[PDB]
């Protein structure tokens, strides 16, 4: 049994507390990067993070993209999305397959 | 060209490595082609799932934002972390062409005043939970697959442009070098025999 | 070891006009005669082709040239397949592979121990090549307007079998090979309308 | 010192001559230099260095340059070694013999055996090249009841950078180890450019340890070789593919081999590290690895030195 | 030049029954003694195997061939490790490379200047070799039950380290070597559960 | 037989000498065994194993040691063949000549060569090495209208195990095929370590077929050779892609190649199999394959033999 | 065959301090003079570096050090290009390849048949190499201000050609090479804004 | 012209020989075609292609075959250049010299060298292979004060 963590502002990711998810709120880059890194070291399974937080710390995210755990998944906030997560798909597609299937 | 001992022992050793490199070259391109064919199927559901999740999650969030606006702030703060339910994950390891792929499944172990509108937003997050899970499963599957495709492709390019040509050219240099020195020693032995 | 860099082979190729090099890779997989159709050559090929252009009064030299052109193109197409993958086939290019494969298997390969495939006269050699070439002709011409690649491959199952078995057709029954040739024309229109 | 054309074997030989003093004491080193068919600029480099360090009033030099007759190179090393054995075994001195280029000695010896039209050995060199070289290198060491000693540091360039060439080959079977300079290290700005893996010292096992050096000498040594060897192997996989795909442990090893070459090996030709500083430096490099990987060092040493 | 094709080596190999081939690649890593376990041989290994099997009353001849076979498969397996990633390998083949890694490092490597590891008696050799093989034979069991290779690697970092140190414990403490053996079976027993 | 130093080519030689026979009992079979440059221990091994099994009463041995004069080494094979040609072409016997080691013989040929101050020579060996091997190899076969025959199984070692060495290379130009011993196989425990893929017999087609062996001999041969080839191939796909990526048919082939090595070729140096035992064992391994994959063979043979 | 393992080449390299390794591949690519800047060496480089530091009273040693460093990094980078692709490289790594390209094509490559390019004075070598390095230092700085590698290339099309033709500038008009430096700065700082 | 076996250097040779001309004037250009150690078929191809196109009317041919003795094979290009030098320097013509095959020449030079018990150089070829080839090719060029020139195309 592994664990689940959530990163985002209060008004968006607060209800996730009702599931036992480790829900924290980082605003600075160093705060998010540290939390994610400690989540990985204490064996968290999945880390859902808003795109308004993931945009601040991209270097740390791609560091775990090649690892089995944790899985870092970009969810939107109430305001919406930055379109990063759906473009990171395209980033992985073109890196492997040269032409478009989408 | 590689830098190594121009010996008979090294020559015979390098030539067998060339044979190893050539078969492994194709073994990777069969590995790459069939790793990517499935990658197409996986990435299609990835885009289909994320675009689905990114909208159900948003509406449920804004609904919560709007609902909590009419309710007192202090009430919400204490309602949260009731919990009263604990949800965790159970990761199984599945193989897709020599690639570690995560198999995730949900594992388990609300105040009277939860407004109807609030409840609509609260179970709206509970309605989301199974779909967010396989988004995590598929994406990580695709991420761990794309890196493998990168590694395979990059290794293939290394095998074809760097490894084998250096190997062929070294097997040619040492082979000719041995052929030259033998001609030299034999020639020397000819003069000695006359003595 | 099959290395033609041998002093004997090298000095021989300086005076001989015809070269039949036998690949070891063709020796196994039982491709006989294992003469490599790319490395091998004939300094008589031009004149012979025009001599037979009179004995048969046909564009035999044009067929031989087209037969080779298909084979060289295959090698170019082969490395495209390796470095990149089987896609994109472009229909026409993947067809060239199938025609070349037909040439390699239904024409180039012949059993010297088979009682009718140990010898095929000019009469038979012509008809066999004409059938294979006209298959590629009629398929590429119907491909454009307008058919997809494995539609043809699905409707030409039995007719390519006849082409593959044209080798074993007795000399006194030479007309059967000619019958194969015009069966091809009707079967791709059979699915052109309607496909 | 096994070197090649272009590599700085001059500075390496000069440095160890300018810095070598034995512990437990404060004795001198009466060096004796033997130039063998080397260029003026190579010879002048040593003398211009010996004056500046004042080691010239402590030395005796035999100069045979490239303009000098080639046949004289046959007697030249025998002159210096005879002078060396004299100062050590008779005048009771601690002598340090430096001969270069030893490659030129063998080629001059080949000129005679070719002129005599003898039955040639490998590569045209005479069949007595090994024994002839052995009559030079074996004239070193200490003898009983005598305070004098002769330490020998010959220098040769490997033809075609080939270790299997008759001259570096036969020399390797004689001498008690070797120090090998490599172009791949030198171009990487590593000074001195010593590839420690093909290098060797045959008498390092009894001249080290407690009473000689610090007690953790042997353990750290073998552990460093094992770590650097797999370190090189890791980076070998790092240029063909991304660093993330390989094991993190391998990645630590890769970073280790980076630090080892740049910090440990690359000390510069004008740095004088005491045995205390070299050993503690290795522990900081061994620090990067978990204790599970340090299989060459006993646990008692691990709980005493490792951070 | 290290070339063993030279007459002295080749003529000797036709008149002797044992060949301890040393190569520089192992020597440079300070793998001592640097004997190539793949190109070396001994035509006494059969009869010696039976002898030391009798006086020990343990299937030593079966133990020594399974250890050599693992090393032989390791050579064929490394050929693709150089090509494809190490993690890409099968679980039951990654165990082979680790149990081969153990044979090379924990057993094959032996420093002559260590005063406990200078000499090793037949009984210490047996106990050491027994541990290495029984680990892989115990790990293959769990691996066939459904346990995953990585899960049984982290849970054995405590017992494998002790195997690495089994070289350095005195010949009055052979009971400490077999202490490790039953520990392995114990440890993987609640890892599988 | 092509072997190398360390490989069990002496156990193989000894095994052949005892088990070799003609299945017509109306033909006197004999074995001429020549030992060349052979060390005393393996020379004794042969002599004692030739007695313990009673193979001596059928055989003639020629023992030459390594420390014995190099002229004797050269003369030993010719001493063995002169006997072989008499027992066969004058006394009408089926003679099987076994010679080992041929590398030792060649070294003595080099020793006498430089004694006459002759000059090398491809890789050290004299320029007439080809004929000098032919002069004692080609002395074999069957003669018209003459009862009896001479058959040779010369065994040599490959220096550092490369077939480009003068001794194996030139021998292949005089003999029809070869039997290759592999160190990979031997290290894995396969006895005898005979690699079937690179080994060849050019004259096998004539010694088989009804009346000589069974009717299915050539069909089972081609099928085993092919199945093992694709069997070994499926294994190296399972190490790159894992067993999951392999099709169900290839997994069977992969398991085929494994058991083909551990049962079919791994006889043991003290396990004699008749031609019938061998053939039927081939069918047990062919039964491993799917029926849809057995359509290659004649259905006449499939019905009669499992 | 251009094989420098030849005894003559080997014997010579033992008694000389300067080695100008001519490369056949560069010759076929019309890179003249075909000198291998990776394999070639000069054991006078340290000494000459000091001398030119005091005859120009500049820091000539550091210029040729960074100049070589860029070239030596280019080799490392090029090996990556033929593995993953040039577009897999970051803006810093792609800038380095475009600076190194300039070093080769605008400085190293020297036509011996052009009336002005056949000879380059000591001071023109300074002004050219300074302009080249100046571009790299400014573009690198521009990237640190949020600018993209692509934007730098497009916006500096005019200047980068003026750099490419500095070797054709007469010795009498060396000031026309110095003024390039000002244009480089004024251009890239404008790109950062635009 | 650097070629290989099976390649059409034969046709390229004959083509140039019959198309070679200058924009100088009508008749001051000539061709000296030297065949070296080539097969008879290759020679008869040359000889008749010269006859057919009428290119023979302005050219001189030295045809040496592969079966002709080795020393006659090495003397062939020297007699070709001797004739060429005469026509160019004594008679003021622009002479184009076509020579093939140089590989046959080297093998002939190789055979003669070993017959004279000479020590061989790289890859079993004479040490003086450079100088020997140079004594042929350097025979080309223009001379001051002399009308005409010698141009070589060694195939």
């Amino acid at each position: 049994t592994y664990k689940i963590g959530v990163v985002g502002d209060k008004d968006s990711v607060s209800p996730f507390r009702l599931f036992g998810f480790d829900v924290q709120h980082g605003t600075t880059k160093t705060e998010i990067r540290k939390t994610i890194d400690e989540m990985a070291k204490n064996e968290y399974g999945v880390i859902y993070i808003t795109e308004q937080c993931a945009n601040l710390v991209p270097e740390t995210i791609e560091r775990y993209k090649g690892q089995l755990t944790p899985a870092i998944i970009l969810i939107p906030s109430h305001q919406g999305t930055l379109g990063i997560g759906l473009e990171e798909i395209q980033n992985s597609v073109e890196k492997a397959v040269g032409q478009n299937i989408l | 060209r590689l830098n190594v001992n121009p010996t008979r022992m090294e020559l015979t050793r390098l030539k067998k490595q060339l044979t190893t490199a050539t078969r492994g070259h194709k073994l990777l391109k069969d590995k790459q082609d069939e790793l990517m064919r499935q990658f197409i199927l996986l990435i299609r559901k990835n885009n289909e799932l994320r675009q689905a999740i990114e909208k159900e999650t948003q509406t449920a969030m804004k609904d919560f934002v709007l609902a909590k606006s009419t309710v007192e702030e202090a009430f919400i703060d204490e309602l949260l972390a009731l919990p009263a339910e604990n949800v965790s994950i159970s990761v199984v390891e599945k193989n897709i062409m020599s690639v570690k792929v995560p198999l995730m499944n949900f594992q388990y172990d609300g105040y009277l005043h939860s407004n109807a509108e609030l409840d609509r937003s609260i179970d709206g997050f509970t309605q989301l939970l199974p779909k967010l899970l396989k988004l995590a499963e598929v994406e990580k599957t695709c991420q761990l697959m794309a890196e493998e495709i990168e590694k395979t492709r990059r290794r293939v390019n290394a095998l074809e442009y760097m490894t084998i040509p250096q190997l062929e050219e070294t097997i040619y240099y040492i082979k000719m070098k041995l052929e030259e020195n033998e001609r030299a020693e034999v020639t020397r032995l000819i003069k000695v025999k006359n003595m | 070891g099959g290395d033609i860099s041998e002093p004997v082979t090298q000095n021989t190729l300086r005076v001989v006009k015809v070269f039949w090099g036998l690949d070891s890779s063709l020796a196994q997989k039982r491709h006989f005669p294992s003469i490599n159709w790319i490395q091998s050559y004939s300094l008589y090929s031009t004149e012979v082709g025009r001599y037979m252009d009179q004995i048969l009064q046909q564009d035999w030299s044009d067929m031989v040239t087209e037969g080779m052109r298909i084979l060289q193109e295959e090698e170019q197409l082969n490395e495209i397949v390796r470095l990149v993958g089987i896609d994109s086939l472009s229909d026409n290019d993947r067809l060239t592979l199938e025609v070349a494969k037909s040439i390699r298997e239904d024409y180039l390969q012949q059993n010297a121990f088979d009682d009718v495939d140990t010898f095929t006269s000019r009469e038979k050699q012509f008809n066999m090549l004409k059938v294979i070439l006209t298959f590629g002709k009629e398929a590429r011409k119907a491909l454009s307007l307008g058919a997809y690649f494995n539609e043809i491959m699905e409707g030409t199952v039995a007719v390519r079998e006849r082409i593959s078995r044209s080798k074993y057709i007795p000399e006194e029954e030479l007309a059967k090979i000619s019958s194969i040739n015009e069966e091809i024309k009707e079967t791709i229109q059979l699915i052109v309308s309607e496909g | 010192v096994f070197s090649g054309s272009g590599l700085p074997h001059k500075e390496l030989a000069a440095q160890i001559a300018r810095q070598a003093t034995v512990l437990d004491s404060s004795d001198d080193f009466a060096v004796v230099f033997a130039a063998i068919g080397i260029t003026f600029e190579e010879a002048e480099f040593f003398m211009e260095d010996f004056r500046q360090t004042g080691a010239i009033d402590r030395s005796v030099m035999f100069m045979n340059l490239a303009n000098d007759p080639a046949i004289e190179r046959i007697a030249t090393p025998r002159m210096a070694l005879t002078a060396a054995e004299y100062l050590a075994y008779e005048k009771g001195m601690h002598v340090l013999v430096i001969m270069t280029d030893m490659t030129n000695y063998a080629e001059a010896l080949r000129e005679i055996s070719a002129a005599r039209r003898e039955v040639p050995g490998r590569r045209g060199y005479p069949g007595y090249l090994y024994t002839n070289l052995a009559t030079l290198f074996e004239r070193a060491g200490r003898i009983r009841g005598l305070k004098g000693s002769v330490t020998q540091i010959p220098i040769l360039t490997m033809p075609e950078d080939d270790k299997t060439h008759p001259i570096p080959d036969l020399t390797g079977y004689i001498t008690e180890g070797q120090i090998i300079l490599t172009r791949e290290l030198y171009k990487s700005g590593i000074q001195p450019p010593i590839d420690v893996l093909p290098s060797l010292s045959r008498l390092k096992d009894k001249g080290t340890g407690a009473g000689k050096t610090r007690e953790d000498h042997a353990a750290t040594m073998n552990q460093l070789f094992a770590a650097y060897a797999q370190g090189k192997q890791a980076k070998e996989l790092a240029v063909v593919l991304g660093e993330s795909a390989l094991s993190d442990i391998d990645k630590i090893y890769a970073k280790f081999a980076e630090r080892f070459e740049n910090e440990y090996v690359n000390q510069g030709f004008y740095t004088n590290r005491t045995i205390t500083e070299t050993l503690d430096l290795g522990w900081e490099l061994l620090a990067m690895l978990p204790r599970t990987e340090l299989k060459r060092i006993k646990d008692d040493l691990l709980d005493k030195y490792l951070p």
